[PDB]
């Protein structure tokens, strides 16, 4: 068997298959530090495979730069409870929260600071904490390119540009670390404001829920609760609104469908969500999103065709898509490509931009990757779309708050 | 044979990073009420500052203050120099230079963080070992193939042994120029407005076969006032249609030739006044692939010999796997 | 131990020189010159140059004369510490009147290359520096797959987002890299290509330095990660480096020897199961 | 015989105050006159230009000063703008009293002046010395009036780039006097040196600009001094001096350079062609930051031998050193540039601009020379040797020989006596020895007949201090005392600032207080009259040691070393309400800059008051319509006036 000297300083340890070679040991740290190495492999009996283990600090990233300012004080990675100050030079008027605390979750409080003079034609976007900015003209047309630091993972936008109607293109960047996660309190207004831009006719919702081996059953029965208390508070606004149910797998299955008219009804939508189970997905245990997203292009379509080219009951058809997923993607290929072709099919512009929203809420602590989140979910400008939770309970608290 | 140490170094997460560089800070204008305590927080660049003080009141008139000179030394830093022009795809060789100014000897680990945009040697893993004796110092060549194409922070650390604690980390940001070098392309065009088909003139679009994709192109208009011409230049563009109207006599003549940016994709159009025989050049810059080693000098350095890496370099089969 | 350098000098324009010239060569990072070899080059009538100083990596020539052939000295270095990482140094020769009037040169180490060695394709290009593929042998050896050691590093770590069985049809050397242009046989697995196909054409590059060899005609499963060089044709161009299985195929006669039936039918078994159902997690 | 005397300065700037001097003579003791004094207009039009300004004179009062004001709307409705070829304008004083007593066809009196728009003083910095390509650029400018207050008048800045093309303009209102702006140079500027130019709004000529270096370049970790051991090279034919230097290389937080230093001679013209010693060029190892290297004998006679130059030659030549640095192991080039070195004859160096010309007979002669070390500090403690020949007055020439070595920084005041009916006066000054510096000078002698003469003695040489009291002893030579009193005034900075009246008696003095604004130059013109013709004599007076009116003090608490990242407690003390204005400046800046600017200091404030004095030389003259307009004035009496000045120059 595998030695038992796998101890964590200020932690625990978790195993899949006790000591048996091929056993997956998890690490687990108290909130404010992170585990490293994350897991382990038990190998074919040999030596423990990582990708001494200690519970390193957790440390949010600091300034790479700020321009046309100073702040107080300054460290090369602060460390958790910290706070830095940003203040700046005169003639500049400060935006965003002139003090920020580092979370324990690695991640700041308050919006990014940064203060324009305003003689550019639209607003500075500044340099996010732990991120670069290049370009230093904000002129109309003109275009900046983040690029993150050290170890960090960049969720947002990697390349804004400043639009006609002074606001620039894309979300706000946020360099990110691999381990860093989201709390349910900060995640919570920004899916109720982002909801409620979608609610501003008739709006399209789609539900894509995971059920490959890597989800536990409870975890999806804790994703198929989230998702009923999610279809039953859209209902209950009076909204003209349609939500279809898809679970997928490595073989993506199809529950519900925007098509068949049962799709407005409260009692239907909960009865088909209910009769979701983890057998029909056993013999599949594959995370392939993009045959999801493919079977939502499908549904668009076949809305398209049966709807019309230019019927105006289809163009005022608003579209939000939900993922419920661990971030595993493992075959079908990239998921963004599915994405390209619901934005070119939707005739996605700056101006029907509203029209569609992809939400890509990644779910657990071990195989969550940034990278695939933020590439799924949508980039809209004082918005997020992406978000990581450590645990479904979380899930099922951010949802039960999630409208107001 | 050579003995080295590893992993018994500082943890080089206490090691506090330099990042702040600033050319000129301190740049505040203060009322003082005949006395005030300003608490600066100096900046991490190893220089001596000469900060500057002029008065002015209402009452005594004006005054310049004497300079102060101020001085900051860390006694050991790594100094690290970037070069002025690194353009993406070339080849540049980072020079961090360990000062060790104490009365011991000291062995350092230095390595450069591995970033996205760089190709570092070995993936930017590796730490270069090197020893600075007491009162000396030592170069660390990192060789670095930037991809990136835009700016991007790197993050240089030097490590001690625990035996002696001592360290330095600077992070300055490398701007990446894009690929190729910088072409210019000036058009003259004489200015008489008398002249009635010199009224309007159109200069033609840019169409340059060797221009790169991204090529920064900035077009700046030099009208020269010289004899009062109110040159109006329309161009529709891909971003918008804009116009700036340039009037460069101003009914006055002070060495006015004007020069003033101008943000155009490809057309441009001319309108023509006054009374004069300025000169028009749109001066247009954009990217392009051109080569020049001196044709003059040339210098070739061959080494042969026996060379011992620290068996984390050594690129080939582990034979057991 | 003692490492033997060359130092070479030439001047070629003729037009702008001011004759005497210095060099300003850097050693590598565990290396300082021997000063008695350098003091014994300085003490000879026909020196070719007229003052030196060293100190650790830098050695400083003050070469007075610049003719048009390739005249040029050498001396011997010693070496203090192991280097830790292989990379090239850079030597700079200026000028003694017009010092803007120089240009540095990079020089290897006595059997690396000059350059790092990158895979450069169309207008984007990869970092190839890294470590040698391993060219996995467990079948050939007889030895029995493990914990399936195979599916293990496709699905754990590191995880592949390609996989191909290939059939080498040539072997080809460009730049720094040898290519192996591979037809693909089947597509397991991909991430990015999404118009992967049988009877399809797909460049592999290793680094020249490796002693990796792939020979032509013979099938081989070819899984990693991607890259982003694009081939200049259009179709993705993948690299082999750490983090890549390379595995030869079951043949007609290698897999017909008895302890390797079980070995190159679980090789199989592996193919079947990856290709048609997945990862399964 | 009775006379009105009308005084002001020779050039009248707009939008400031005039001040006017007016007198009487002669004039019954009960005898009273009214009148006014207002700018008319430049006769092209007959328009007044100022609100006329009355006067009340009499006997017992025969003097007063004028503060006549000369606003920018009633000078431009007037028709001054509207003016053709020059800048002139007539000042004219008004009165009834020419026409009743003189029985003058015409009741006016005027001067033929020139008026310019140029007022207040601008200052401006900018964020550094030397900027990048593509590096954003900060720049300050204050708006100061005549007496340095701080003035709220809009300013036109503007700036233009290197070959000369304006590229921004603000007009800004001031609030607080100063303006504060950023703009950001083109990332395709070439090399150059940029400038910043600013104007009061309603000022053309009020234009004060400074400049800055554009540059591509990166920073450098040290900085590399070139001094010789002399700062000038004996080429005497008897001698040549040794030419030896001290090479150091410094990094600029403070510790020496170790590395080698690569020396390249040559000798460099007044033109700028540099041509260098093939050979000589010397290389060693900095040995605690420095190296001591020197040129032979024999080597440098080899050298101009190549080139086939003799040492004769060598005259206005300069010995041209460069360096270029390399740091070892650091491998970092930096280059310092030696071009001050100069070929010369003497030591020393000789100024006698100070030396009043036209001096009178019959009263001593101030010589006054500046003996300064050649491309160095001024010298003390130097003999100075004067041979003065009188020439012949009906008899034979006589020389005087006066030897006085220098008191202080250079200044040796030596008093000739000059004899009565005196042709004219050769003077040969050598100071130093051996290889003296020969200066010569002539001065000739006014017109004989003269209706008499005036003398300025000042028995102490020695600069007057800020608030110190200066005295001077006026008496009147070569005529009868029928005048009762003599009258003086002061100028400073080109306006009449007092003007008083002192009775004749024997050995007289006339005490001037020394205030600040006085400074750092201010005329004394004194005059008396001999029946009805003007005799004068102008004294100027230099002021040292100039200081700010307040003060501005910056100090660190502790020692000055600090550690990067740590906190600094500076201290600033002044005396009232101050905008102090700050900045902290990275000393590479000054390494990295081809030319080193020196930063602004009180030397270019207390210049920037000598920008506006009219003084034509250090005074005097051969009469008094001359001396008036050596010290800046216009003077019209009724029967003789000054022309208007030619120039403002004045060379
Ligand atoms: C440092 O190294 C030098 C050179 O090898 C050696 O002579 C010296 O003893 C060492 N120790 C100190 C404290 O200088
Ligand atoms: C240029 O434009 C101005 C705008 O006010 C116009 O008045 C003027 O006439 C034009 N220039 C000339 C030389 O006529
Ligand atoms: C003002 O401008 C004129 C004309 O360009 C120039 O000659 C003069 O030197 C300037 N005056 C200054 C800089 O004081
Ligand atoms: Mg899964």
């Amino acid at each position: 068997s595998c030695p038992q000297n796998v101890n964590i300083s200020g932690g625990t340890f978790t195993l899949s298959h006790g000591w048996a070679p091929g056993s997956l040991l998890t690490y687990s740290c108290p909130q404010g530090l992170y585990p490293s190495p994350a897991s382990r492999l038990c190998k074919s009996s040999g030596q423990w495979q990582t990708p001494k283990a200690v519970c390193k600090p957790v440390r949010c990233p600091a300034p790479v730069s700020f321009e046309n300012g100073i702040y107080t004080p300054r460290l090369g990675s602060y460390p958790v409870g910290g706070n830095v100050s940003f203040e700046c030079e005169d003639g500049f008027i400060l935006r965003g929260s002139p003090v920020r605390q580092c979370r324990p979750n690695g991640m700041w409080d308050g919006e990014t600071a940064v203060c324009d003079n305003g003689a550019g034609h639209c607003p500075n976007p500044g340099i996010s904490l732990g991120a670069v900015r290049t370009g230093f003209r904000f002129g109309h047309g003109d275009k900046v390119r983040y690029r993150c630091s050290s170890n960090l993972v960049l969720t947002g936008s990697s390349e804004r540009e400043c639009q006609g109607n002074g606001v620039w293109s894309g979300t706000e960047p946020i360099c990110r670390q691999p381990y860093s996660y989201d709390f349910p309190e900060d995640v919570a207004p920004a899916l109720g404001t982002s909801f409620s831009h979608m609610l501003g006719g008739h709006l399209n919702l789609y539900l894509l829920l995971d059920c490959s081996q890597s989800v536990s059953e409870n975890d999806f029965l804790i994703f198929k609760e989230s998702a009923s208390l999610m279809v039953d508070r859209i209902f209950s606004f009076e909204i003209n609104v349609s939500v279809a149910i898809i679970t997928f797998a490595s073989e993506p299955k199809v529950l519900m469908s925007v098509l068949n008219d049962n799709s407005r009804d409260m009692t239907e939508v909960i009865s088909s969500l209910e009769n979701a189970n983890y057998k029909d997905h056993e013999n599949g245990t594959g995370t392939n999103t993009y045959a999801a997203l493919n079977s939502v292009y499908l549904m668009m379509n076949n809305q398209m065709r049966l709807l019309g080219m230019e019927t105006m009951a289809w163009q005022e058809i608003r579209h939000a898509i939900i993922l419920l997923t661990d971030g595993k993607s493992n075959m079908g290929g990239s998921p963004k490509t599915a994405v390209d072709h619901i934005r070119e099919i939707l005739n996605i512009n700056q101006k029907r931009n509203d029209y569609l929203d992809i939400y890509a809420i990644g779910v657990g602590k071990l195989d969550v990757d940034w990278r695939e989140l933020n590439e799924l979910g949508s980039k809209k400008d004082g918005e997020r779309h992406a978000f990581i939770l450590q645990d479904t309970k979380a899930l099922h608290q951010v949802f039960e708050h999630m409208l107001d | 044979l050579e003995i080295l140490q590893e992993e018994d170094l500082i943890d080089e997460d206490d090691i506090p990073v330099r990042s702040f560089f600033p050319e000129n800070w301190l740049w505040r204008v203060e009322t003082v009420d005949r006395f005030q305590i300003l608490t600066l927080w100096l900046p991490d660049s190893l220089t001596t500052w000469e900060i500057h003080g002029l008065s002015l009141s209402k009452t005594k008139g004006l005054c310049v203050a004497t300079p102060v000179q101020l001085r900051v030394f860390r006694e050991f830093h790594l100094h690290l120099r970037l070069p002025m022009s690194v353009r993406r795809f070339e080849q540049l060789e980072l020079r961090p230079v360990l000062y060790n100014y104490l009365d011991k000897n000291l062995t350092v680990s230095v390595h450069v963080s591995p970033v996205e945009g760089l190709c570092l040697a070995g993936g930017g893993g590796l730490a270069q070992q090197v020893l600075v004796p007491a009162g000396s110092a030592r170069p660390v060549a990192f060789s670095v193939v930037p991809t990136a194409a835009a700016a991007v922070s790197l993050k240089v650390v030097a490590r001690g042994s625990f035996e002696f604690p001592v360290g330095d980390a600077v992070s300055k940001v490398l701007q990446i120029e894009k690929e190729g070098a910088i072409h210019r392309e000036e058009l003259v065009y004489e200015l008489n407005p008398l002249d009635h088909r010199g009224r309007t003139l159109e200069i033609p679009g840019n169409s340059d076969p060797n221009m790169i994709p991204d090529g920064d192109f900035n077009s700046y208009v030099r009208v020269t006032a010289s004899d009062g011409l109110n040159v109006t230049l329309s161009s529709t563009g891909r971003n918008g249609f804009k116009s700036h109207a340039l009037q460069l006599n101003n009914r006055q003549i002070r060495g006015l030739e004007e020069e003033l940016q101008f943000s155009l994709g490809s057309k441009i159009n001319v309108k023509v006044g006054g009374n004069s025989k300025g000169t028009l050049k749109v001066l247009r810059t954009y990217n392009v692939l051109d080569m020049k080693t001196c044709q003059d000098l040339q210098i070739e350095v061959t080494v042969k010999g026996h060379v011992e890496y620290t068996m984390e370099a050594n690129e080939d089969y582990e034979d057991y796997e």
